[PDB]
């Protein structure tokens, strides 16, 4: 009438009643408050700079549940604190890479940053600089000054610059660097910067081991870069953003240049856009994505959109079910909420992390409703 | 004793009448050996050298006391005693005739229960052995109750050694099974045949199987039988076999659900994180029991009461 | 010394040295000075050796400590005194605790 | 005053959490009276749910 | 065992130690086995299954400290543990290749110790074999040391399971006993034929007995002999029997009487009273002992200090 118990137990509880039926309820609930008192994870810092440090330390070199390394990193992939336009596509190449995404402010590299490069990568004198201990810096002189790249090479690091004259040329740098394998890539929009952080997540999926590369493409242009058509080749191309973002121009030249026609990924805005990449079936599996991030959106200021290009590698690369990011500041979009509601299975999510500070409380309750948390 | 096995565990409070209980066993031969264990390693072996004599089994009785007193007196955080008790329900026996008696008491306050309705011409009952002048049953003079298919009392060569046996002897029943007024012959009662000795073998009496009626054929019956003494083991363990009991430097927290003030299963998980498998499976031999009728060890009848027990991994933090 | 911080505590330290063998108890209100010792002549009975233990408990309060409920672990209560002295409250709680229904003496 | 890196550090070497049971073989030995470590810091270590000695 | 009785007490402080002392007798194969009691009920018996079996003697220590750790460890007031030891001193191995080389040491650091000095024209002593041209006894090259009567080293084919055995191979000498310029013939050195395996057999080399002399004949000398291992048990015991250890929850009173500061005998009469019998017969084997050389087992030889020990009745009252 009873199970021999582990000789460290604080208790034996024994419940009793006169009917089974209650008991058997007592022991239903008991069940359930037992497995729910445990899920919601917040990852933020003072700074962006701190948060994308948070970042680094829970996701790469690190023991963490959902790391996407646990051993010290060969590359970095850095990004000017405030020029979320030049580090846009630098996720799926921190997700490839095995890479922490970080920040830094242009003149003078953090000493926040500073840290933890030589704690992520393990930078030593006893050790041989081979030529493949790299730091990728995501964007021009005017994101990532020379200052910033000097002080890493002072360090003893190869450092490479992913970079061209605007968004459009550094895109590709990035493109180029991550490497279309899997005859498919994405397109974005110059002003998509949300869209871009849409996918991110998506882009840093490794499908069949490979990242897949974004490329912003000039969305008002007739013609897209020969370069970005060089780059294309022959491969399949999926455009997020609506025709504000990306013209039907723009569609039609990567249709010519590739021979296959590309698929269309997007909104009436960016909230709107991030709901319909969680939708995508070739990006997420309907009643199978449990796991969560949440960033702000950029509506009132589109530079804090740097907290979700640093958590995209990571959202990517997520345990064994990749995670959308959901961008939201201080409200959800009606969009946002159905396809959270549809992505989710019946029983709901099971990991949510906030990205940075200033998320309203609404957000983070309403995501933790929709998710039955 | 290996943890989450089938078995009994008992807290430091009540070490004392668990071991009573287990040197009960030994004097009332319900255990044939129990092996003891300290911590995870085995120290003795308690066995009475003839069960057939009072004195071997006092004497294993008080050598298991002294045993473990001084080591479940002083039991520490993380110690424990492990007992595995080599049983046979069957041999336990009454040592005390105060409580044979007590238990022949037990089996007396069933006599008036009503097994077998008198008969009618709408419904079968019982009728008489003989039937009237024109070849019609008549209704039998009583209905069945247990007073009538057995008696109780203390068996006649009982004694300290051999036991005090409460004793059932299978009456008599000249009256048949049928309904009044209808031609074809009363069907023969079938008494207990077995189960005659209660010798509170190493178990309880089950009052819905001791003593109960087994009417075959449906609306349309072919033959009757009593039950004699049916027993349910006080752990759902086999009548033979071997059970593990387990004594803990534990907290005994007893949740009875119809009382009007006990732990609600929301504060208890916030107080202790509780084994998920030793929640799910107690939950799965409840839902098993109220929707089949199998029984389990995991959920017992004890005290007109349905039990389940937890050993949670420690308390929740904050 | 047997003895704790108040009445209840020091009522458990004295009801410890005596030891719950018998599997019964009694339980008296902090204010049930006079009911302790209607009480005690019986507590006092021996029965095969051992006395029966008396503990006090808080009797406006809504549950008997968790030292109480500890220490009574599975056994038969007899409360002394009426509901001025051990309220309901406090019956319950020992019958939720010992999982046995304890009898009452009082006027 | 428990110094928040002690208490951060004490959950880091013995792996305190919210999901998992603090089994009675946790202990932490205040190797010192009252006025070397407070009753406070004594009741802080307790609080997170220890056995401290 | 028994109150009163030959054997050891003791005190709850150095319960471990003399555990040890069991277990490694039990390992080395000293003991044979051990009945255990719990104040003055018998608890548990160990005892290795087969004694040529390593696996077995060290089961038997480990079941042994486990029954008995917790009981020593949490002894209360007025409680104790008795042990039985059934012990054979003979059947004693060395089951630790350490250990045997620890004795094997302990016997070669008497190696140099002179046994019979050179010969004089005054002192009887060693001699060579052959005479002078004269036909006297001409003194020996070297005095007669241990070195040269026997070799020490732990004996071939050992392993754990049937032990490392320490062993003394006699060794030859041609040397004799006589006066130097003496005419009758030197005396063969008679060497150890016996007593030549020591495993440290549950007892200890007893030096001033082992590798000794015996000179016979006086004015004029006709033998000389020399004994292999002569022992003293761990205790004053026989080589084989049953001895009884008790632990009691006790404080160790240690009063050395060389010491600086000690318990003067008036300031101890003033803590405790003392049994007059115990103190009466502990000073006649005293008195006894330096009257007479008379030895006792009362009053002992051990650690280079002779030996009282007195169990008081309680403390004084004031």
């Amino acid at each position: 009438n009873d199970t021999i118990a582990s000789q460290d137990t604080p208790a034996k509880v024994v419940i009793k009643a006169n009917k089974l039926k209650d008991l058997k309820d007592y022991v239903d609930d008991l069940k359930t408050y037992n497995n729910t008192y445990s899920n919601v994870v917040t990852v933020a810092g003072e700074d962006r700079i701190e948060t994308a440090i948070e970042l680094s330390s829970k996701y790469y070199n690190s023991d963490d549940k959902n790391a996407i390394t646990d051993k010290a990193v060969n590359d970095i992939v850095l990004v000017g604190s405030t020029s979320i336009v030049d580090g846009l596509v630098a996720s799926p190449l921190a997700s490839e890479k095995t890479a922490p995404l970080l920040l830094t402010s242009k003149d003078k590299l953090d000493s926040s940053v500073k840290s933890e490069i030589k704690r992520v990568m393990n930078l030593k004198s006893d050790t041989g600089i081979n030529t493949s201990k790299k730091v990728y810096l995501a964007g021009g002189v005017n994101s990532i000054s020379k200052d910033v790249e000097n002080e890493l090479k002072n360090m003893g690091l190869k450092v490479t610059r992913l970079s061209g004259e605007d968004r459009y040329e550094t895109s590709l740098a990035i493109a180029d660097e991550i490497g279309l394998d899997n005859d498919k890539a994405f397109v974005v929009g110059g002003t998509g910067l949300a869209d871009a952080m849409s996918i991110a997540p998506v882009a840093s999926q490794l499908k069949d081991g490979d990242a897949t590369p974004i490329v912003v493409v000039d969305g008002k242009a007739k013609e897209i870069s020969d370069d970005a058509k060089s780059f294309l080749g022959t491969s399949d191309v999926d455009i997020i953003g609506g025709k504000n973002s990306v013209s039907k121009e723009i569609e039609e030249s990567i249709d010519s240049a590739t021979g296959k026609t590309p698929d269309r990924i997007s909104g009436d805005d960016r909230q709107a856009t991030n709901a319909e990449v969680l939708k995508e079936d070739d990006y997420f599996t309907d009643g199978e994505v449990v796991n969560y991030f949440v960033a702000k959106d950029g509506s009132t200021k589109e530079d804090q959109l740097v907290d979700a290009l640093a958590a995209a590698p990571i959202a990517g690369r997520f345990k064994e079910s990749p995670a959308p990011i959901i961008l939201a500041t201080d409200t959800l979009s009606s969009d946002q909420n159905v396809a959270v509601s549809k992505a989710v299975p019946k029983d709901g999510g099971t990991n949510l992390v906030q990205v940075g500070k200033g998320i309203a409380s609404s957000v983070i309750n309403k995501m933790k409703d929709l998710l039955d948390m | 004793a290996t943890t989450g096995t089938q078995g009994y565990t008992v807290v430091k409070n009540d070490w004392k009448k668990a071991v009573k209980q287990l040197q009960d066993g030994l004097k009332d031969n319900s255990i044939g050996k129990i092996t003891v264990s300290f911590n995870d390693g085995v120290v003795g072996e308690v066995a009475p050298k003839s069960a057939n004599k009072k004195a071997d089994r006092d004497a294993a009785a008080e050598k298991l006391y002294n045993l473990v007193n001084t080591q479940l007196d002083k039991l520490g955080d993380g110690d424990y005693v492990d007992f595995s008790v080599d049983y046979n329900l069957e041999n336990k026996i009454i040592t005390n005739q105060a409580d044979a008696e007590a238990i022949v008491t037990k089996l007396n306050s069933l006599n008036e229960k009503t097994l077998i309705d008198i008969a009618t011409k709408d419904t079968f009952g019982m009728v008489s052995k003989t039937q009237d002048s024109e070849g019609k049953n008549v209704a039998a003079t009583k209905a069945l109750k247990v007073k009538d298919v057995a008696t109780f009392g203390l068996k006649s060569g009982g004694s300290e050694d051999t036991g005090y046996v409460v004793e059932m002897k299978a009456g008599a029943v000249e009256d048949k099974y049928g309904k009044v007024g209808d031609s074809t012959a009363g069907i023969a009662i079938n008494l207990p045949s077995t189960g005659l000795e209660y010798a509170g073998k190493g178990t309880t009496i089950d009052f819905n199987k001791t003593l109960k009626v087994d009417v075959t054929g449906g609306s349309t019956p072919s033959a009757v039988a009593v039950s004699g003494f049916v027993t349910k083991d006080d752990t759902d363990l086999a009548k033979s076999g071997t059970i593990n009991v387990r004594v803990i430097n534990a907290k005994e927290e007893s949740i009875d659900i119809d009382a009007s003030s006990y732990t609600s299963a929301e504060n208890l998980a916030k107080r202790y994180v509780f084994d998920p498998d030793e929640i799910s499976e107690a939950y799965k031999a409840i839902v098993a029991l109220q929707n089949d009728g199998i029984e389990s060890n995991l959920v017992q009848l004890v005290n007109g009461k349905y039990q389940v027990i937890f050993y949670p991994e420690g308390k929740r933090l904050e």
